[PDB]
RNA sequence: AAGGCGGCCCCCUGGACGAAGACUGACGCUCAGGUGCGAAAGCGUGGGGAGCAAACAGGAUUAGAUACCCUGGUAGUCCACGCCGUAAACGAUGUCGACUUGGAGGUUGUGCCCUUGAGGCGUGGCUUCCGGAGCUAACGCGUUAAGUCGACCGCCUGGGGAGUACGGCCGCAAGGUUAAAACUCAAAUGAAUUGACGGGGGCCCGCACAAGCGGUGGAGCAUGUGGUUUAAUUCGAUGCAA
RNA sequence: CGCGGGGUGGAGCAGCCUGGUAGCUCGUCGGGCUCAUAACCCGAAGAUCGUCGGUUCAAAUCCGGCCCCCGCAACCA
């Protein structure tokens, strides 16, 4: 997520943009998903169960 | 002392602190300042309030230079990963470019166990 | 141990003393900073009830570690 | 309020001059049911205020809840075991009764000889935005643009 | 200086879980402190003729070394017993 | 086949599936014993060693804290060649074959259609979610059966004792495999039900909070209680609900 | 005349060869948490650093005496 402020742009406007590019991006999410170690049978529990709920 | 206007601000972002560091385009240190050291201790070291000030007293520590336009680069997932960015902007900046640099690897090292809490 | 340094000092005038052991004599504590800063070093607070306080002109963080590495070697 | 939302009572208008807000403002200073007492001190204070400060009693009253008039609050909140400071935009008619609420407060808060002495120089002194009222108006602030980042 | 540390000796406490914690009480004197011993008595102001002098005077008999003890307190107050322990004093 | 297998490229190699027709001619299914494979940890020799991390040390927490948290960190985790042969090694469901209504998808072959659109009509392999009869103690399973049948194998016979002891075989070891009895109890167990409870959770109400106005807690007096006192201070009411 | 290690606050320590207001534990007295107590948490009290001479800018830490405790050492029949 690389940002370039236009002309005449608020700082505000090209930073709300900046905000949801790693929205958008997956950053944090991805940040947090890697801060600790999961077991492989823990993830594949974890895609199971997402799957699952992902039946409306 | 010596002259720039143009240079990037480096923002470090981590959970416990939020550490902000002022760069030419070489990527030579300009000025720092950071959240932790700047009357900020624990609970309240880890807040986007913090990490403010952190922009704050920085903007201070360089401006012997006279920046004047700059880049922004925002590493790490704490608070101050935004609000940092708004205290330069208010102290007399002008910004660029803002980039996040948060580095992911292509899993590559096997992180420490999980904090049984 | 720890002795405060650089901008921390409040005294208005030290008596300065360097890295070497030279005698500087008695300096307003913005001459004695900038004196520490051309050399590269710091400014310590090393004897703070001394008339007036007496200031050293050393590397804090090579002094400091080198002190810490001393009370613990002697230890274990 | 769980459940039930509801409108507001919509009281008369003051007797003397046709405005609803006075009458939030007698109903504000009235004790013990004692309207009749309570519209006296008000016009006392406001004949007082209203004689010997230029005169426009209604436009003095404004001038003088312009200023303790506050346009931001906050809200106490309890959420993961702690309790945040949120602060919240405050609506219109609600910051009419708290700036006439303050200034009624810091009237008895007073050392002068009468309510209706008390009220006017409140007002007074309110107008000029000073003394305890406005003071509370900008506690409010300093309190809610503290707490600016949770907003 | 010397600082006052404290372990318990409970009743129940014997062998297999004392003289563990009589390692722990060590390693409290021997940090150059004080260690007090608390009982703390299933009982009275005379629990026991059993629970806290088996104890307590085990626990010096063995600490002995390293330790020693100021009292033999037998003075018990509350529910429970304080022998106070320290460094074995240099004459 | 199971264990398990994930950057990209090449080389060597196993299996599966489809289309068409030719060939062999029941050459098939199952399998005690036997043989081979078989996560992780562990073992032996020599390499390798960034990160992680049993052990261990230090800092904290705690009544204690040989833990959970923090700062370090050895074996190990990696490679080669050997060993070990176990897991909730699970679909807790042996293998093979035949038969029995349906709906929506995923994946992967293949025949047909102005290919005239990212399609239209068929026909195989695998797979996910529902569900019909039937089955089932129920939960649920339901053409990938736990339905309807047949062929062969493995295994069970109340809980604890015990996957223990003894013997045999196997292993450098740790240990594995086969596998009892005395003794003791009247239970142990499965699914589902109504409550209660959860540091349990969801949704929702009440002047419960929030928003307000006035109080009690201070003072003097009235009054009730406790306590204390007394010959007696009569008996009862005691958390919200005295 | 005979070895060891120590002397700091009520008790036990740290601050040591790295000489500039002596800090860290248990107790002491308060405060907080609880319906209450234990436990725990915020805190304050608490000193010629054994005692002297040397030595020095200032020596807790610097040397040596006086002296004391413990250590084993010993009363080793």
């Amino acid at each position: 997520p690389v940002i370039k402020v236009r002309e005449n742009e608020p700082f505000d406007v090209a930073l709300r943009r900046f905000k949801r590019s790693c929205e958008k991006a997956g950053v944090l999410a991805e940040v947090r998903r890697r801060e600790f170690y999961e077991k492989p049978t823990t993830e594949r529990k974890r895609a199971k169960a997402s799957a699952v709920k992902r039946h409306a | 002392r010596k002259q720039v206007s143009d240079g990037v601000a480096h923002i470090h972002a981590s959970f416990n602190n939020t550490i902000v560091t002022i760069t030419d385009r070489q990527g030579n240190a300009l000025g720092w300042a950071t959240a932790g050291g700047s009357g900020f201790r624990g609970s309240r070291k880890s807040t986007p309030f913090a990490a403010q000030v952190a922009a704050e007293r920085c903007a201070d520590a360089v401006k012997e230079y006279g920046i004047k336009n700059l880049e922004v680069m925002v590493k790490g997932p704490g608070p101050g990963r935004e609000s940092t960015i708004r205290a330069l902007n208010a102290a007399g900046f002008r910004i660029t470019n803002i980039t996040d640099v948060t580095p992911i690897p292509h899993n590559g090292c096997r992180p420490p166990k999980k904090r049984r809490v | 141990k720890d002795f405060i340094i650089n901008e921390q000092i409040r005294a208005r005038e030290v008596r300065l003393i360097d890295q070497n052991g030279d005698q500087l004599g008695i300096k307003s504590k913005q001459e004695a900073l900038e004196i520490a800063a051309r050399r590269n070093l710091d400014l310590v607070l090393v004897a703070p009830n001394a008339k007036p306080p007496v200031c050293r002109i050393m590397d804090y963080g090579k002094f400091r570690f080198e002190q810490q590495k001393k009370e613990k070697e002697a230890r274990k | 309020p769980r459940r039930r939302v509801i409108g507001q009572r919509k009281i008369l208008p003051d007797p003397k001059f046709g405005s609803e807000l006075l009458a939030k403002f007698v109903n504000i200073l009235m004790v013990d049911g004692k309207k009749s007492t309570a519209e006296s001190i008000v016009y006392s204070a406001l004949e007082t205020l209203a004689q010997r400060s230029g005169k426009s009693e209604l436009e003095a009253f404004e001038v003088a809840l312009e200023n303790v008039r506050p346009t931001v609050e906050v809200k106490s909140r309890r959420v993961g075991g702690s309790t945040y400071q949120v602060p919240v935009e405050v609506r219109p008619v609600r910051r009419n009764a708290l700036a006439m609420r303050w200034i009624v407060e810091a009237a008895r808060k007073r050392g002068d000889k009468s309510m209706a002495l008390r009220l006017a120089n409140e007002l007074s002194d309110a107008a000029e935005n000073k003394g305890t009222a406005v003071k509370k108006r900008e506690d409010v602030h300093r309190m809610a643009e503290a707490n600016k980042a949770f907003a | 200086v010397i600082q006052v540390k404290e372990i318990k000796f409970r009743p129940g406490t014997d062998e297999g879980d004392y003289q563990v914690k009589l390692r722990s009480l060590i390693r409290f004197l021997e940090e150059g402190d004080k260690a007090k011993i608390t009982l703390r008595f299933r009982g009275r102001e005379m629990a026991h003729q059993q629970i806290g002098m088996e104890v307590l005077n085990r626990v010096k008999d063995d600490l002995q070394e390293l330790a020693v003890v100021e009292s033999f307190p037998t003075k018990i107050e509350g529910r429970q017993m304080i022998m106070v322990l320290a460094p074995k004093k240099k004459q």
